[PDB]
DNA sequence: CTTTATTCACAAGCTTGCACAATCCCTGCTGGACAATTCTGAGTGATGGCAGCTCCCACCTTTCCTTCTTCCTTCACTTAGACTACATTTATTCAGCATCTGTATTGTTGGAGTAAGTTCCATGTTAATACTC
DNA sequence: GAGTATTAACATGGAACTTACTCCAACAATACAGATGCTGAATAAATGTAGTCTAAGTGAAGGAAGAAGGAAAGGTGGGAGCTGCCATCACTCAGAATTGTCCAGCAGGGATTGTGCAAGCTTGTGAATAAAG
């Protein structure tokens, strides 16, 4: 109840930053195993804007996510 | 011997079959095929008829016999029997 | 119309001794015959036990089975009926149309015929005149 | 009741083409195919080809492969053949012929034919020409070269008449064939026997196989009495 | 083992629905006739129903081994063949009846 | 001198003969046409008068439930007049073709 | 010795018996348990009570007192559970339904 | 599953036409007519009329012939009733109510009611007003004009709620409605006896016949429990 | 456990006699085993019906070779009357 | 006893003739089964099984192919006008279509 | 529980609809065909699974076989092969 | 670049699926819709695989069937593209 | 090293040929057709002119136009 | 505007390399065949009569044929947009593996329910009878 | 003796007991397969433009369908005769079912294998664009 509106919340966040700076989900797959070598297919990143994966394995890719969009708004 | 007989299915005949059936216009190339359509369903249906006739070993072929036929063929009827 | 209930409610205890006592109703017809010398059928029991025979013939038929009630508490046949075969019954039925009265010159030729007694005869052609009136 | 009405006599010049009709009546036309025979006497009696008139598909002899063209008229229920570039060669005999489409039947109703003047498996009969007398009795072969499962007919032609189907299957009677005439044997030996003789079998007798995609008649056999 | 008399043998003379048809005309239109071609369409009406019904409970129990069309055949036969509303209310009729039947 | 115009008596037509129950083809030659098809199949056959009386009934309706059709699908067509390819269409998607 | 025979105990019209022995008769089944016919007999005499109050009333709305063929085909017709359980059939005398097409009314 | 949508209340001025909608889904649309009644608290429930979409066959009320028009729309299942010419007397609560084709069936599930405002037999009812505790045995009698066989449904309203079916053919339990209802007779004597009084048993209690072509409602019973 | 009948290899056996190398799949004997058990359905039921029509008890090769003629097309059904015929006559003859 | 050699090989059948009239009795069609039916039947339906198999065969021999799979019989069946008469109203599982593009929807010349 | 199932015939999606029209010969589809298939599909999907589901209850089974299509299914007049 | 004018691709579309036989409907969103349509007759209910293959290859069939009866109606009223109007027809012509 | 100088001095007998007569490359392949019946298509001929094609078929195409054109310098 | 040589995308054929499914083999087990007996169903006939043929006639309603009028169908031409085709992005599906458990299948009563048989009974028709002329 | 009604006996099919059997609920136990969940390739669906070509609207010509009127024909209904076959009834005998044995044909499961799909490479062609006449 409480941790779903916040990983929900913060997937809508994440699509709405990545639909208005313009890069695709490849992209944003790719730059995520440039920055922290871990590479993640765009599979990975539909699932995780559209809350498909478990609860357990998206809280452990959202702090790579959070990295990567306080990074993207400044570089 | 008859011969000759799917032209007394005339075309007024045809023309009032059009009429219950909802048509307002006719072409004048429909009653040719609307007799040979007759003929075929009559043949399929004679035929059924009188295969249950000569089950039977008759020599006369009773509504039975064609109520039955028309069943096997899928379109039954009533008010003949059965 | 009180002796209708009379009637209705004697036979129906009638009933419930004759099913109490296990004798059907052909058992009553028999033993109606020993009793006074007068056999009915299973059919005059089952009119009389069913209770839409006449008045006339319910009175009739009541003495003797009131005697019979207390014969079964602790203690000549009639009668023959002609039942027509259906060749013989065809051969009667030929004549409906061509001949409405035979008479009994035509009555006793046809009944040598097939083999029956000229009264059964005539009284089969009364009764088909009767039948032809209503 | 079932016909095959063809053309008359046709002249042909070559390098032209003709067409002939083979406008079929009594009994359904979309269910039975139509096949036609080119019958020479250099080589006898050849099977061209066949049409369907169901679906429209036709399968013609592999040596009859673009001289012959085969198309359906499904609204007059006739069938045509059209040969191109009319060779010298090609003064023969064309008849149109119906077979029912199931593989045990075989080419039982003929047309007339259609004369046209222009100015494997190998079937062996044995005896070529026999001489009998009126109450004799008559037997012929028909040797196959490859095995035929029983597809093996018998016809009969007199002399400038259409043939006529006796055995079907290579056992069966044909439709109105009197039960003297008897097919017999399968695989690759196969005989036809007459009982006793008539002056009405005088004639020659083919034998055709259809187990195999090209069908190859018989050599031929002649038979005349007294 | 036995026949005695051979009973079995009874005539058909040309039975139809008609009386059962026209009481149940009665029930519904006491003062309602009926023509004789109308209350043959009625007897071919009632002789197909019946075939359906009967054909379909067979084939039920066929399909699930069972040697015996009990009412709960005839139930699933009336629930597959007549359409809904109709078949909700001769469903019904047939429960009511059977239960009038068993209970007396 | 008054003329109707056509699509009138047409529609006249049609109601008269949809209110009306009776048989439309006439009956002698109906049962002749039924003698003449039946003794290809057998010779010296006999009918009932009832067993023609269906097969007329059966060939009426089934003649009027294709012109129903056939009337559609002219109609589909931005037409009034029902044409051969709107009974063989009508046929075809009915499975009889 | 009794009497109320299964009509009358199942509170029917059409005959329990004669649809038992149909059914014994038919070739359906190896057995047939005695509540089969009852249901059957049941639904049997819905459906006829049905149509023929349907038919009546049809009939009633034409100043009729006789129920023909034409009203059996117009109460079936006009049903659409009824035309579709009996939409392979077709009734002796009793016509069409009047229908016409609105395109082929003119104005 | 089975709803019956309709509008918001209608504010209307005398001599204008209001067109008002049943837009219905969860079953067959063509299968069940829709039948269209009024509710004012003068007369309390009358039937205006039914609509049969499968054939587009209507019949109306014959003290509503004119005011009222049915029509169907089957592409978006849809039925509309047409009223003209609202006079005074025409602010009443309109209800759209489904029921089958079958005689037997009755009004079954009924639409929420639009509120509109403008700016043959009897059916009896002996008890008008009624009490009861929280446990007892009471009953309601439906008495008729004319002779019914059996074709009497049963009713419950709330105040300001559509009415809901309780009994349909004068004993059968309607879809979800409990055992605790209970009703009886036939001919002219028909009854709803109620086994427990709840605390939802307060309502409105209608009987309505559907023999005759008119349709007549109760005059209604008010319970309130304790 | 149990055991399920079909006409497997007696399609096997069919398909060796009139191709002797032509194989056939699992799938392809599934719809010749549906295929068979359709024929078989249907004429039993016309020849059923047909001893019903005519108050007969018993279901004979008349009653099936009738079936046969009132359910198939035209030379399907005369060859397949003639291969009935042939088999009747072959194990009448037979013994 | 002796042998008891099978009944179809008495009537020269592929098919099983007590299985078949072991079916007609269990079946419920009727009263009683002439033992003749059953070798009609046997006949009837190893004549469609061999006449189908070998329309199968051939076609999968025109697609190069030496096993029949559902494709081959439903082209067989749709490509002969009496067997797709009998299976009509039949579908065949994983058989497709026949190839049947109309002449009006093919590009003009 | 098992969650609950809604809307559900989007996912007969438009291109599907278009490669069953290819099948059937269709060069050129409108752009109204996909929800009159889409409802077709669905009146003809739940008149065999309503026979199927009765069949399965007059057994007292609670999974739905294939058996119990194929009849659902032949006695719609639409006999399927390969699943007997 | 190069582009294939319309319906080129389409008449080649035809030709390719009338070739093949494999399903067209993807399994999954079939299955969901099968399960979706039995919940409403049943509650609990579970499905065969054979069950839920069966009715798929029914859905195929019909959708094909009417899809080629839909093309002929289309080609009767001088068109080549199908418009709701002619499955309207055919299943009326049909009896649905 | 021996063979592609060889095709290419008959492919520019070919095109000059081709040229000179003022036939085209859908007549030469409908003219071929009927000659040794074996029709090609002119994307075969004119690749063939454009030395495009594999060794291979180039020698297998050869003796064709070869024949073509002796054939075409009297008729 | 007419054709006629590049260019392109696509399917189709040739040639290995397996792997999944078809072919074959082994073991029970159960269903079909031998065989004598018992039990009916249905083929021969004989028959009485109903209904299907044939022929005849009189009436008039229907059908056929010709002429002229109407308006419906069919081409011809335009064009607005609604389909198709394609690149790019986004999303669901597909396949293998794992766990879990509600459900289907088999097993042994064994009691309720049904088949078969006999007799008893209710109803339509009518042979026989009492009363009168 | 005719004619009238009144009553009572018969033909017929259905129902009430009565017993022998058989069959299908009814728990018990146990595979097992259908469902749910993951995870990563694989394939597909959704979006957005460009652009063609198709459906639809307008309009005119002509010819085809229909309305009307008169002449003719043959369908309809009734009345006869004539007999062919059709439905009923009765008999017996030849075929079909019963029942106890057993054996060998077939189904399930496990080894063997080989047909065809898949991947790639080469190719020939139809569609569609650029050039040339």
């Amino acid at each position: 109840k409480a941790l779903q509106k916040e990983l929900e919340q913060f997937a809508k966040l994440l699509k709405q930053k990545r639909i208005t700076l313009g890069y695709t989900q490849a992209d944003v797959g790719l730059t995520l195993g440039v920055l922290f070598g871990k590479v993640f297919s765009q599979t990975t990143i539909c699932r995780f804007e559209a809350l498909q994966l478990s609860f357990k394995n998206m809280c452990k890719l959202r702090p790579l996510l959070q990295k990567w969009v306080e990074e993207a708004d400044n570089n | 011997v008859l011969r000759d007989n799917i032209q007394g299915i005339t075309k007024p005949a045809i023309r009032r079959l059009a009429r219950r059936g909802g048509v307002k216009r006719i072409s004048g190339l429909i009653y040719e095929e609307t007799r040979g359509v007759l003929k075929v369903f009559l043949e399929n249906v004679i035929r059924d008829a009188v295969t249950y006739t000569e089950h039977a070993k008759r020599k006369t072929v009773t509504a039975m016999d064609v109520v039955y036929a028309l069943k096997r063929q899928g379109r039954t009827l009533y008010g003949f029997g059965g | 119309k009180a002796l209708q209930k009379e009637l209705e409610q004697f036979a129906k205890l009638l009933k419930q001794k004759r099913i109490t006592l296990g004798y059907t109703q052909a058992d009553v017809g028999l033993t109606l015959g020993v009793l006074f010398g007068k056999v009915f059928s299973q059919t005059t029991i089952c009119r009389f036990e069913a209770l839409q025979l006449s008045f006339k013939n319910m009175c009739k038929l009541r003495p003797l089975l009131q005697k019979w009630v207390e014969e079964a508490d602790n203690n000549a046949r009639k009668r023959k009926r002609t039942s027509i075969e259906n060749r013989v019954r065809g051969n009667l039925e030929n004549l409906f149309l061509q001949c409405p009265k035979p008479t009994l010159q035509q009555i006793s030729h046809i009944a040598q015929q097939l083999g029956l007694e000229k009264d059964v005869v005539r009284v089969w052609f009364c009764n088909r005149r009767q039948k032809g009136k209503r | 009741e079932v016909q095959l009405q063809q053309s008359g006599p046709e002249l042909v010049e070559p390098g032209t083409s003709v067409k002939m009709p083979c406008k079929a009546s009594g009994y359904t036309f979309t269910s039975y195919t139509i096949q036609w025979v080119k019958q020479t006497p250099r080589q006898g009696l050849e099977w061209i080809g066949y049409i369907y008139p169901y679906n429209a598909g036709t399968k013609y002899n592999e040596k009859f492969k673009g001289k012959a063209t085969l198309t359906s008229d499904k609204s007059s229920s006739t069938v045509y053949m059209e040969l191109s570039s009319l060779t010298s060669e090609d003064s023969a005999v064309y008849y149109c012929a119906r077979k029912s489409s199931r593989l045990r039947s075989t080419l039982d109703y003929w047309g007339q034919g259609t004369s046209v003047t222009v100015s494997d498996i190998k079937m062996t009969q044995s005896p070529s020409s026999m001489h009998a007398s009126l109450g004799e009795r008559v037997t012929i072969t028909c040797k196959a070269s490859q095995d035929i499962r029983s597809y093996l007919s018998w016809y009969q032609q007199k002399p400038w008449k259409s043939p006529k189907t006796l055995i079907y299957y290579a056992t069966s009677l044909a439709d109105g064939v009197p039960s003297r005439f008897s097919g017999s044997g399968s695989g690759q030996d196969f005989s036809l026997t007459i009982n006793n003789l008539e002056s009405d079998d005088t004639a020659t007798y083919y034998c055709l196989q259809h187990g195999e995609s090209p069908y190859t008649f018989g050599s031929g056999t002649k038979l005349e009495i007294k | 083992a036995q026949k005695k008399d051979g009973k079995k043998r009874k005539r058909s003379r040309k039975e139809s629905y008609s009386i059962y048809v026209y009481k149940v005309l009665k029930q519904v239109h006491p003062d309602t006739g009926i023509s004789s071609k109308a209350m043959g369409i009625m007897n071919s009406f009632v002789n197909d129903i019946f075939e359906r019904i009967a054909g379909e409970a067979s084939r039920l129990a066929h399909y699930n081994k069972r040697s015996t069309i009990t009412s709960r055949e005839i139930q699933t036969a009336v629930r597959l063949l007549l359409p809904g509303e109709l078949a909700k209310h001769a469903v019904s009729e047939g429960t009511k009846a059977v239960t009038k039947y068993t209970s007396s | 001198p008054h003329r109707y115009r056509p699509g009138t008596v047409a529609l006249r037509e049609i109601r008269r003969y949809q209110k009306s129950t009776e048989l439309l083809i006439r009956k002698l030659p109906f049962q002749r046409l039924v003698r003449e098809i039946a003794q290809d199949f057998k010779t010296d056959l006999r009918f009932q008068s009832s067993a023609v009386m269906a097969l007329q009934e059966a060939c009426e309706a089934y003649l009027v439930g294709l012109f129903e059709d056939t009337n559609l699908c002219a109609i589909h067509a931005k037409r009034v007049t029902i044409m051969p390819k709107d009974i063989q269409l009508a046929r075809r998607i009915r499975g009889e073709r | 010795a009794k009497a109320k025979s299964r009509s009358s105990r199942a509170g029917l019209q059409f005959p329990v018996g004669r649809v038992h022995r149909l059914l014994r008769k038919g070739n359906y089944a190896e057995r047939v348990g005695a509540g089969a016919p009852v249901y059957m007999a049941a639904v049997l005499e819905y459906l006829t009570a049905e149509i023929l109050e349907l038919a009546g009333n049809a009939a009633r709305d034409n100043k009729k007192t006789r129920i023909i063929p034409r009203h059996l085909q117009l109460a079936i017709r006009n049903d659409e559970e009824l035309n579709k359980l009996l939409g392979k059939v077709t009734i002796a005398q009793g016509g069409v339904l009047p229908n016409i097409q609105a395109v082929l009314l003119p104005k």
